[PDB]
């Protein structure tokens, strides 16, 4: 397949239709590993090839863009992802990144501290979590939907994310929410992509492209993760570093897609068509102001 | 009194002591303009090219950037490294400075004293 030469590989649309059981995800490349670039960090690799697939959709890329980024920070205390997103994202973007513990970064605003604590005046236009809890692989207990900072996510999506604006979310088999899926049907495609070089990890981005604001599709997010499983388990992925060597193309391209402030009587089948295809953007364009809330003891 | 990080960072190294790990390394072409801090990526085809805040020694050590008001050169920014100091990117934006006409580093790739 052509597949070792993609950054990675996305759900195919027929897994997204079954209506499978949620299954023990065994995957048969387990253990193996990509031969990365000498000196490459798996992060930077990992959010390169998201980039390079993130490079292929009908992203709304407006000017002043506004991308936030959760899950930002490491135990190296540096921020990997935010630095491929910088390289990534034009310049002039609005880069705002946040962790729960302390880390250095090259975004242009850092908030540390849980994510429930942060609040923002403004919407966004690319939302990228990584946050992980590393508690929740528990192979001896069932594989529930999870809440913690998955709630904030879904919540900061139907609030703070501007219409036309796409998120891309770090999930893996254990670590995962029910309502993120379902919010997946509310943007005018999403997939599950799982990058070339973590293909040995159950990990993969859910990524909501074009949001509308409304469901589109109606999804079950247990069965859809249920697919999501199946499908990993049924197709082994075939790690491969060959993507990082091409980025003469990385860049994301500034398409100054218009960005308009509507209210939603306004929003009618022929804006709703403009979002569906990354060329608009709806969200108030004023100062973009953040925070983070610190509760006070003694 | 105001503790002076740089000169205990080259003592440490004069001493033998490992040098600070974790700098960012990046993703590029290695066709780049080879100037020294740049908004994305410049390294060329001698250079790697790192996140800058991984680069700075007070951004990595948490302590004052030594100027009024504080400013930071390199976090944001994208450092390029010859590839024969990559071992160590701090050491090597401490120890070096940059050249205020052409972007280049003086010594590594700085050509302006040149007839
Ligand atoms: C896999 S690490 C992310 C690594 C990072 N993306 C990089 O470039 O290397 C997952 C991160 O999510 C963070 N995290 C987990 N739960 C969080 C929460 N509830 N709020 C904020 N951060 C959280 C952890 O602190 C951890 O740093
Ligand atoms: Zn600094
Ligand atoms: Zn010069």
């Amino acid at each position: 397949s052509s597949q070792a030469w993609q950054p990675g590989v996305a759900m195919p649309n027929l897994y997204k239709m079954q209506r499978m059981l949620l299954e023990k995800c065994d995957l048969q490349n387990y253990g193996d590993s990509a031969t990365l670039p000498k000196g490459i960090m798996m992060n930077v690799a990992k959010y390169t090839q998201l980039c390079q697939y993130l490079n292929t959709l009908t992203l709304a890329v407006p000017y002043n863009m506004r991308v936030i980024h959760f899950g930002a920070g490491s135990d190296k205390g540096v921020a990997p992802g935010t630095a491929v997103l910088r390289q990534w994202l034009p310049t002039g973007t609005l880069l705002v990144d946040s962790d729960l513990n302390d880390f250095v970064s090259d975004a242009d605003s850092t908030l540390i501290g849980d994510c429930a604590t942060v609040h923002t005046a403004n919407k966004w236009d690319l939302i990228i979590s990584d946050m992980y809890d590393p508690k929740t692989k528990n192979v001896t207990k069932e594989n529930d939907s999870k809440e913690g900072f998955f709630t904030y996510i879904c919540g900061f999506i139907q609030q703070k994310l501007a219409l036309g604006g796409s998120v891309a979310i770090k999930i893996t088999e254990h670590s995962w929410n029910a309502d993120l899926y379902k919010l997946m049907g509310h943007f005018a495609w999403w997939t599950a992509f799982v990058t070339n070089v973590n293909a040995s990890s159950s990990e993969a981005f859910l990524i909501g492209c074009n949001y509308l604001g409304k469901p589109r599709e109606q999804i079950d997010g247990y069965v859809m993760h249920a697919n999501y499983i199946f499908w990993r388990n049924t197709n082994p992925i075939q790690l491969s570093s060959y993507s990082l060597f091409d980025m003469s193309k990385f860049p994301l391209k500034l398409r100054g897609t218009a960005v308009m402030s509507l209210k939603e009587g306004q929003i009618n089948d022929m804006i709703l068509s403009l979002l569906s295809k990354g060329r608009l953007i709806i969200r108030e364009n004023n100062r973009v102001v953040i925070s983070s809330d610190v509760l006070v003891n003694n | 009194f105001a503790v002076d990080a740089a000169k205990a960072y080259k003592d440490y190294l004069a001493s033998g002591g490992q040098p600070i790990t974790n700098c960012v390394k990046m993703l590029c072409t290695h066709t780049g303009t080879g100037q020294a801090i740049t908004v994305t990526p410049e390294a060329n085809m001698d250079q790697e090219s790192f996140g800058g805040a991984s680069c700075c020694l007070y951004c990595r050590c948490h302590i004052d950037h030594p100027n009024p008001k504080g400013f930071c050169d390199l976090k944001g920014k994208y450092v390029q490294i010859p590839t024969t100091c990559a071992n160590d990117p701090v050491g090597f934006t401490l120890k070096n400075t940059v050249c205020t006409v052409c972007g280049m580093w003086k010594g590594y790739g700085c050509s302006c004293d040149q007839l």
